[PDB]
RNA sequence: CCCCGCGGACGCUACGCCGCGACGAGUAGGAGGGCCGCUGCGGUGAGCCUUGAAGCCUAGGGCGCGGGCCCGGGUGGAGCCG
RNA sequence: GAGGCCACGCGCGCGUCCCCCGAAGAGGGGGACGGCGGAGCGAGCGCACGGGGUCGGCGGCGACGUCGGCU
RNA sequence: CCCCCCCGGCAGCAGCACUCGCCGAAUCCCGGGGCCGAGGGAGCGAGACCCGUCGCCGCGCUCUCCCCCCUCGGGGGGGCC
């Protein structure tokens, strides 16, 4: 027996989109490659964010 | 350009090829260093005890500064700051080891905890027989077999260790670096003691396992490994 | 396992080789001196006994 | 090219050599040797003859598979070692020197005593408890499957021949060319032929066997007996 | 400038495939997955079926950790399933 | 001056130290070390304590009696 | 028999006359029994084509020349400044 705590251990994230938007996924498909096979943490950010959902993806005013 | 790109890759394996060999040139010399400072060092306590008995005198030899520690006791009931201690000695588990540099902190550390581990001071064999059989390394917070240097080189060279040599040098003679090469190390998962324990629930200067024997952990490590 | 395993102790520490290679020469030296020296004492032995 | 030379580094412990790198270099005078700069046809054309069938015809050997197989199985990784049998080194137990009386322990010969001649390339033993004594041929056997006595007799300067080999002992069989489905009983050739050939050598071999057994006394009674545990003893506390 | 050879395994349902490391008790309770199961509806299988459907029986052969499922034999006599 | 060890082995020029004569203790002639200086390249066979097992080893037995089927 | 000697000498030496230790950079060699064999495209090279005998690591021989010791070209050694 180890003395460890296991309550933690499943880090709770999004790792695909909820949605069935298959242009969404196509999309998620090209910034999945483009995260993985560049350095750019843009890609990173931008892929993480597709993940998100509504509430997290919050509408941007032209003002 | 067939006949230069082929150049080109020649030129850059063999140059790759002389990197490796000074590199493993450079490995061998450390490694014929340490050899002559090891004895050194071991020589020179006997001498200076010699001069002191010549002389009539005592001749204190400087106290430890390594320790190697391991859970005696297992992980039910046990006592929240024993708890917290053992977790920050890395000992989750019955027979693991750990080194720990001797300071006031540590062997308070060490007395706090002291029904649940064996500890003690172990030698330049237990040292190389740990290191080479039970070495494990934590790159990228995973539990890597020191089956290469490179491992090693990877993760430590920045201090200066990028051999199996140079992490038991800074291991055995605790070093600037000693915390960084002790972290890299995996807690070392050692087999149950073949021959047995004499009592793990009472001390080792009652007749039992717990606490600390001066230099008897080598035995202990050599059953135990 | 190094310590079990010639080429990998070599592979983790090439100067294990000039070190094992030293220890069994010096041990095969220090054999046969005492080796030597104690036919020389059943030698001397047998002198003191049989000097006649 | 030049004359391929010995070692030069004498091993005195596998793996290690007695030299060390610039002794071996001295000892090679890699001083002076030093260096620093200086096919199977797969067509064959061949005439076609006859008439305006062009010159030749550019025949390729090894043309390409005609079928396919639906999948196929990966290749192997490398294993740097696993040689094969034939390569394996042979290892014999120093209790078996050339003239021992062995006991066997399985087959047909179950617990006779024989004689022990050499070992053979697949370290199979090859013994003649002679064949006058206690009806053992020319034989081989395996050093598991023995028991090596303490009783030798000096079988130096005879002579075994030469064709005694594996392949010489190796079993012939007949089964089963020009024949798919058994209705008639192909039982036949299953009594087994002693040879001529087998015949003679097992009589060059006893002919100087036999007289150094009888230059001892009763160990031909001794190789007539067979080995067998009394309800006494036991084999840790015996003495072979 | 490849060519005496005109040739060169598999893969990548990307909701896929592959690698490495650590870990695995569980009531009340929470969550995920279910190519687990029942009934009916929209699609689809140029699906199955009187040369035998459903159901049932079976010392028959198996698959899955499991929920369960497939196939053989018998009975049955008109519907059934992915 | 009648042994052991070295994971020491190309030249040229540069530096550092040591040696000789030193006719200003100038100037040349020699050793040792170098991490210094603009210029491409070793290949060819093997053995293996070498990124997880192979044999390019073998034997016996097989239809109305036996072989295999952990369910 | 015990202690001090004016002082010892020789051999051995934690003894292969089993009195009493701690050890191994001051440590190496060999052998036996048991359990196991997971993985499966490792080729920067020829532009691969018989199934990559491959990477890292440790070695041997040749592209130099003399000899030495056994076999009858083969095997085993000393090197060669
Ligand atoms: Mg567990
Ligand atoms: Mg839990
Ligand atoms: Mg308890
Ligand atoms: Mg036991
Ligand atoms: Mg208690
Ligand atoms: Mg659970
Ligand atoms: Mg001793
Ligand atoms: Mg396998």
């Amino acid at each position: 027996g180890v003395d460890i705590r296991h309550n933690k251990d499943r880090k709770v994230r999004r790792k695909e989109p909820k949605s069935q938007d298959i242009y969404l996924r196509l999309l998620v498909k090209l910034y999945r490659f483009l995260a993985r096979r560049t350095n750019s943490t843009f890609n990173q950010v931008v892929l993480k964010r597709l993940f998100m959902s509504r509430t997290n993806r919050p509408p941007l005013s032209l003002s | 350009n067939f006949a230069e790109l082929k150049i080109k890759r020649l030129r850059k394996k063999f140059a790759q090829k002389m990197l490796r060999k000074a590199r493993r040139k450079l490995i061998y010399e450390k490694a014929k260093h340490y050899h002559k400072e090891y004895r050194q060092m071991y020589r020179t306590e006997i001498r200076m005890a010699r001069m002191a008995r010549k002389a009539g005198n005592f001749y204190v030899p400087a106290e430890p500064k390594l320790a190697f520690v391991i859970r005696i006791r297992g992980i039910n009931g046990v006592s929240p700051k024993v708890r917290k201690v053992l977790q920050l000695l890395r000992l989750r588990q019955i027979f693991n080891g750990t080194f720990v540099k001797l300071n006031k902190a540590s062997i308070n550390m060490l007395r706090i905890v002291e029904p649940y581990i064996a500890w003690g001071y172990p030698n330049l064999k237990s040292v190389n027989e740990l290191i080479y059989k039970r070495g494990y390394g934590k790159i990228n917070k995973k539990r890597i077999a020191l089956t290469d240097n490179a491992l090693i080189a990877r993760s430590l060279g920045k201090y200066g260790i990028i051999c199996m040599e140079d992490l038991i040098h800074e291991i055995y003679t605790v070093g600037k670096r000693f915390k960084e090469a002790n972290n890299f190390l995996w807690p070392f998962k050692l087999s149950s003691p073949r021959g047995g324990m004499k009592k793990k629930t009472t001390h080792f200067v009652e007749g039992g396992d717990a606490g600390n024997r001066e230099d008897q952990i080598n035995r202990l490590i050599r059953r135990m490994n | 396992n190094p310590l079990k395993n010639l080429r990998i102790m070599l592979k983790l520490n090439p100067y294990a080789k000039t070190m094992r290679r030293n220890t069994i020469l010096r041990q095969a030296r220090n054999h046969k001196l005492r080796v030597d020296k104690a036919a020389a004492a059943a030698a001397a032995l047998q002198a003191k006994s049989d000097e006649k | 090219k030049g004359k391929p030379h010995c070692s030069r580094n004498p091993v005195l412990v596998r793996g290690i050599g007695r030299y060390s790198r610039s002794a071996m270099y001295s000892r090679k005078a890699m001083y002076k040797r030093k260096y620093s700069a200086a096919k199977v046809l797969a067509t064959v054309t061949k005439p076609v003859g006859g008439d305006k069938n062009g010159g030749t015809r550019v025949v390729k050997l090894r043309k390409m598979p005609r079928y396919y197989p639906t999948e196929d199985v990966p290749r192997k990784l490398l294993s740097h070692g696993k040689k094969p049998f034939s390569q394996h080194v042979r290892k014999l137990r120093a209790s078996i020197t050339p003239g021992t009386i062995l006991i066997i322990l399985t087959g047909r010969h179950r617990g006779k005593r024989v004689v022990f001649l050499k070992q053979l390339a697949s370290g199979l033993l090859l013994v003649t408890g002679p064949l006058v004594l206690n009806r053992v041929p020319l034989r081989r056997t395996h050093q598991k499957f023995v028991i090596a006595t303490s009783t030798k007799i000096d079988i130096s300067n005879v002579k075994i021949p030469k064709h005694l080999t594996d392949a010489y002992f190796k079993k012939k069989k007949l089964r089963k060319p020009r024949h798919q489905e058994g209705e008639i009983f192909d039982t036949e050739k299953e009594k087994y032929e002693i040879t001529e050939q087998r015949k003679i050598d097992q009589k060059a071999v006893d002919s100087q066997i036999l007289p150094k057994i009888k230059a001892i006394p009763q160990l031909q009674g001794y190789l007539r007996s067979v080995f067998a545990l009394t309800n006494g003893i036991y084999p840790h506390k015996l003495v072979f």
